[PDB]
RNA sequence: UUGUCUAGCGAGACUGCUAAUGCAAAUUGGAGGAAGGAAGGGAUGACGUCAAAUCAUCAUGCCCCUUAUGUCUAGGGCUGCAAACGUGCUACAAUGGCCAAUACAAACAGUCGCCAGCUUGUAAAAGUGAGCAAAUCUGUAAAGUUGGUCUCAGUUCGGAUUGAGGGCUGCAAUUCGUCCUCAUGAAGUCGGAAUCACUAGUAAUCGCGAAUCAGCUAUGUCGCGGUGAAUACGUUCUCG
RNA sequence: GGUACACGAAAAACCUUACCUAGACUUGACAUCCUUGGCAAAGUUAUGGAAACAUAAUGCCGAGUGACAGGU
């Protein structure tokens, strides 16, 4: 079908999820096989964290895991129990050879990000929720909270029928023909008792032409 | 002094991110020391990763992701104490890796 | 339905000063090289003044002027017994067809080293002995043979 | 050939063939592989080699120094061509 | 006056120094003979074409250093360099050298070879 | 020993046809035996022809070459073995496919219709 | 046999002829990248998510 | 006989101003200019079409074994062969072939490697001896070209294939990595009904590196390139 | 046929691999929990074997028991 914006207009306009580099076939294998697990865990284990994006920051066996979240208290928490829990989890998933020093930072109106919307929609789908009402509420919450037009499509089973007829939403200006529009994208896989349902959301962060690279 | 003529190459995965570090080195090295070689671009020995789209038959259309291993050579010809003090504490962005002698 | 497109003609061969020369060099193209067909054409001219003596420039321009065709035939069919209808073409395709004819009748032959065979081929095509002039005569004579079907043009 | 450790045997197929060649010619041994480099010290005996199937006993010969055991074990069969 | 140009035809890179001095205009491409650098074919005069339009081998001494291209590739490199130095002499002759298609780079270079395109543009086929 | 063939090309090239002496060992002879190239020359000297047929035998005798080849073919085909088995059927033995290939030993093509299904 | 693939990657008793590299998440050493230790489409979706250094659609 | 260079940006190219047409928009010409008007390539692939491909990323709904379809080492096939599509290479040759040398990169890879230069060699290579985590040090860049020959031959095309013996890596190289000293000169001397890709670096074509790989009968392909045209009237056949 | 083929495959000595025959393996080869510690066993060189598989042998590190892990 259509291309995904988070790979189309990426690398020139949007900041990387993982900022690291190295020479060829020396040590990039471990880093690339390691960053994905942490990225997936930050959305699966900490569902309530509401991470707009995790900034993986690796340079010669040291990682500075940054998080952009609406409230630090999701991962910082009261009495610093959330911070120690997340630090120990990421340390056990990263080993003792790499420091963590993770930080959580506020991001301006995180609803203009796609990862949280995709993850929450997947959790709703795999929780056996009415798809119509859940999609309506997600669209309302993502349009009302200060974000521009949205482009949501849920493919797979529609909880009873319409398997090959994916429910695709189109709101506001969503030009994939544009190459600088800050159309953030994220795909997620809901593991429900009907298999896996794929949710993809394009969210407009405001046109990114001549806007730089920082997310 | 303090390891003179320290050949510090810089390589990154982003285009502007590495030239930014090179310019930061060339500007921070001045004001405390003069006549230092600045931006010295290299062939930037990158690699191209060709990946197919479908999990099944496709080879006439397999797009490439470009882990562009850029490369800028930074050579200090005047290695006064302030120049290399700034050099060792350039504090490049984390996406930048320095090969220093 | 695409229409008239901006076809481009590259700079002439700057060792003989003729665009037809470079077109011939780039139509008999083997292995992709022009340093190849340039040597081919130079040796062909050398053997031309060796056997069947004639000035390369005059003979080349005469061949270019003469071997060009007159019209083209478009295939037309309705129910059965398909036929041809005359049509006019710009001279660019005429000299292109001359290029293709020379390449096809030169690159393939026995009768050893290619130098003398291509020299003989171009000389025969030049002096109106049938190697490409026969096609020009036929396409004129073809229109008056199937004129009963040529008239049926829409 | 291999030309770099190209005359190596796993030292466990080698033991049985060394013993059996020197008894008189004893054929059956439970040394099944394709890695036994042929040397003139293995003459007269057969190996229960692995053709991708059960241990088939094939008569090994020793003429080359780089050719190997599986040279004597069949691994592919004829076409047995059919008209349709 | 010495003119400095840019020769990058066929993904090349060249320095030229056009000096209209008493020198005839010897083409010193990488400091070796053109007989081995180039064939004696159209290329041996394709290299001199910029001189051919500037009083061939009687003016504009061509001190040219190059890297990039083959035999006609290097000739094209020096050609673009010489014509661009001529343009640098006076920023008004770009129009008249545009017609010859030597300067005003027509981008004639083996473009980015695509995935699935074997001749760098040829698709396998419309497979039956 | 060997078959004497006249030359229209150089001597090495005339040797390329005969069995046991090919394009490369005759090249070695030509670079080592100081053989005059044949510029439209039928032959420099006849007496050397058969002599050349022996000099390449310094590397490996052509008769010995063919004798060893045939002896290995028969030995490794008669006994239980693989290389001789694939050689006797006239198919490639050094790992060349036969699905749409290996027909360099099967002849150009022997078209026979195969099984068709609905 | 995804477990078999990874275990055959890891365990080597005394024969290092069984050497190769593969993805530690989904195996499939066919079309793997020893540069990145990962298969093809998983790499592609990871880069689409933006978690891979250098992400663009055939920019050359 | 260095500010090309490599990589970033700015000016710029954006109908900018003029004339013209077009009720509009929009288009053509002319200046500066890299291009005069989406500037050549790539990406950008909309509802849905084939209920196309995939349970083979993975997740798995369902259907399937569990002290056993899990795991496993070892070995073998995945290069079988009468056969038929398709990709290229490579040739059907003298534009070339073999022999020796030569110029060039865009670049990319390389510290069981790349190896300069050098010794042996008809070599996969046997090694001496700098340098390089990589514009240095290297990977023949070659085709092109230079000099001899070949006189259009089943050919000095084409290296396909196979055996006597070795070489790179890897416990093991026969099968299934491989190539070479030596052998071979297959088929194919221009390709049927029927067609596709391909419009300025396009096809065609020749190279350097590499993806998996311990290593590779990838000649390929993937990236970068080197040589390098023509046509495109027009929808008449034609197809979406 | 489009919607597959120098394809998914960007490598076929075994691995890569999915089958093949040859060997053990029974919470099992790996793995969550139960269970037991400071000396604990993946892999080691001989060694039947081709190697698991028992070994003599070593790493703040691990074995068995039923629930379970695994599935190109």
């Amino acid at each position: 079908q259509k291309v995904n914006s988070n790979g189309l207009r990426f690398g020139i306009n949007k900041n990387w999820i993982s900022r690291w580099t190295a020479n060829s076939h020396a040590q990039t294998a471990k880093w690339l096989i390691e960053d994905e697990k942490i990225r997936n865990l930050f959305f699966v284990n900490y569902r309530n964290a509401q991470v707009s994006n995790v900034e993986i920051e690796r340079t010669q066996a040291t990682v500075d895991v940054f998080v952009y979240a609406a409230q630090p208290a999701f991962l910082i928490g009261s009495e610093n129990k959330n911070i120690q829990k997340i630090t120990k989890q990421i340390k056990q998933i990263i080993g003792r050879t790499t420091n963590l020093d993770l930080t959580i930072n506020e991001i301006g109106s995180p609803m203009l990000s796609a990862r949280i919307i995709a993850r929450d929609l997947a959790n709703a789908i795999e929780a056996r929720v009415p798809l119509r009402t859940a999609m309506r509420q997600s669209l309302i919450k993502v349009l009302k909270a200060g974000a521009n037009g949205i482009k949501v499509l849920v493919s797979g089973r529609l909880n009873g029928a319409e398997i090959a007829r994916d429910k695709m939403y189109i709101e506001g200006n969503m030009p994939l023909s544009t190459l600088r529009a800050d159309i953030d994208y994220a795909l997620e896989k809901a593991q429900t008792t009907y298999g896996v349902i794929g949710v993809k959301v394009w969210i407009n962060r405001g046109m990114i032409y001549t806007k730089g690279l920082n997310r | 002094v303090k390891y003179p003529e320290l050949k510090i190459k810089l390589e990154s995965y982003d285009s502007t991110l590495l030239d930014l570090t090179t310019k930061k080195i060339v500007e921070v090295v001045k004001g405390v020391d003069v006549k230092i070689k600045g931006p010295l671009p290299l062939p930037t020995k990158k690699e191209v990763i060709t990946i197919i789209r479908s999990p099944h038959v496709d080879k006439a259309s397999r797009e490439q992701f470009e882990k562009n291993r850029h490369k800028r050579l930074m050579i200090l010809v005047d290695v006064n104490q302030g120049a290399i003090d700034s050099l060792k504490r350039i504090k490049i962005p984390v996406g930048v890796t320095l090969r220093f002698s | 339905r695409k229409n008239r497109a901006p076809k481009r003609t590259v700079l002439p061969d700057p060792v003989f000063n003729n665009t037809l020369v470079t077109r011939i060099i780039n139509v008999i193209m083997e292995d992709g090289k022009k340093g190849l067909a340039q040597r081919i054409l130079y040796g062909a001219f050398d053997l031309i003044e060796q056997r069947t003596k004639e000035k390369p420039l005059t003979v080349f321009e005469r061949a270019v002027g003469n071997v060009m065709p007159r019209l083209e035939l478009r295939v037309r069919r309705i129910a059965g017994s398909n036929y041809q209808v005359p049509t006019e073409v710009p001279q660019d395709r005429k000299i292109a067809l001359a290029l293709r004819w020379i390449a096809m009748f030169a690159r393939k032959r026995h009768e050893k080293t290619m130098l003398e065979k291509i020299a003989n081929e171009i000389i025969d095509a030049s002096n109106n002995t049938g190697a490409a002039i026969k096609k020009k005569d036929d396409t004129h004579k073809m229109a008056e043979a199937n004129k009963a079907f040529a008239h049926m043009r829409w | 050939r291999s030309a770099k450790k190209g005359a190596f045997v796993d030292a466990h197929l080698l033991k049985k063939v060394i013993d059996m060649n020197k008894q008189e010619k004893k054929r059956p041994i439970k040394t099944w592989s394709r890695r036994s480099t042929i040397f003139p010290e293995f003459v007269g005996n057969t190996f229960a080699v692995h053709n991708g199937k059960t241990f088939i006993n094939v008569y090994v010969t020793d003429d080359m120094v780089g050719h190997k055991l599986g040279e004597f074990s069949p691994t592919r069969n004829f076409k047995q061509h059919t008209a349709n | 006056q010495s003119y400095y140009g840019l020769g990058r035809r066929k993904s090349s890179s060249a320095k030229v120094y056009l000096t209209p001095t008493q020198d005839k205009g010897k083409i010193t491409v990488n400091r070796r003979d053109p007989s081995e650098y180039f064939p004696n074919k159209l290329v041996i005069q394709d290299m001199e074409q910029p001189l051919d339009l500037t009083d061939l081998k009687k003016n504009f001494d061509i001190n040219v250093v190059v890297k990039g291209g083959g035999f006609t590739g290097q000739a094209g490199a020096i050609r673009l360099g010489i014509v661009r130095a001529l343009l640098q002499f006076n920023p008004e002759l770009k129009k008249i050298l545009k017609s010859k298609k030597l300067t005003t780079r027509d981008k004639r270079v083996k473009e980015r070879k695509k995935f699935g395109l074997y001749g760098a543009r040829r698709a396998p086929q419309f497979t039956k | 020993l060997g078959i004497d063939i006249p030359n229209q090309k150089r001597i090495e090239i005339a040797l390329t046809y005969i069995f046991g002496i090919g394009l490369s060992r005759s090249q070695a002879i030509l670079k080592q035996a100081n053989i005059n190239p044949d510029k439209r020359v039928k032959d420099l000297t006849e007496e050397e022809f058969v002599a050349i047929r022996n000099v390449a035998s310094a590397y490996k005798i052509e008769g010995d070459l063919r004798r060893e080849i045939a002896l290995n073919i028969k030995h490794l085909s008669e006994i239980g073995a693989w290389r001789g088995l694939r050689h006797r059927k006239n198919l490639p033995v050094r790992g060349q496919r036969t699905r749409t290939n290996a027909r360099t030993r099967k002849g150009p093509r022997k078209t026979v219709a195969n099984k068709k299904i609905e | 046999a995804k477990k078999s693939l990874k275990v055959k990657q890891t365990r080597i008793p005394k024969f290092a002829v069984r050497a190769y590299t593969r993805c530690q998440r989904c195996g499939r050493a066919r079309a793997v990248l020893s540069h990145f230790g990962v298969c093809r489409l998983c790499f592609r979706e990871l880069a689409y998510a933006g978690a891979i250094p250098g992400v663009k659609k055939a920019s050359w």
